[PDB]
């Protein structure tokens, strides 16, 4: 449990920046579509 | 356009599926918590 | 847990209806390339 | 023609980790109750 | 081709949300056990 | 709790299945589409 903690943990942090990367790459995508 | 639309929709459902996803792991904490 | 509980409720309701318009916007782009 | 097959796929995939989530949402709930 | 790379980080993300998920239900299972 | 456990366990594995196969249709778009 105490790895599973510190893994969880990680995975949030992880999941996170990837989710806003995933916004700004939508952001460009009907940016640049013209 | 329509697909870059369909592209957000999915964006979006992940980005649900993550706030309820971290709810969950709070009660998983939780739980583990007192259980033990 | 009260709090919660409501929550949890109504990001699974939200979700499904994300994924129904989901269902829909992919079937006409289906439609849509043809 | 790829990129919306894809979609399909990708949507297909992420509802399947919905019945998952409902699920240990639901396990979650279970052993909320019993603990509580 | 701006669409293929985002279809990628979601397909990413899906990904880690799965392990998050996977570790998620490991502790369902444990928390079970315990309380049964 | 016997039945729900059966059924994690083989939507883990059907998941993480359906992403293998997203890999093959994402690698022809990042050829086709090039």
């Amino acid at each position: 449990w105490q790895e599973w903690e510190r893994k969880v943990d990680f995975l949030e942090e992880n999941i996170t920046a990837l989710l806003e990367e995933a916004q700004i790459q939508q952001e460009k995508n009907m940016y640049e579509l013209q | 356009a329509g697909i870059v639309q369909q592209q957000q929709q999915l964006l979006d459902v992940v980005k649900r599926q993550q706030e309820l996803l971290r709810l969950t792991v709070w009660g998983t904490k939780n739980l583990q918590t007192r259980v033990t």
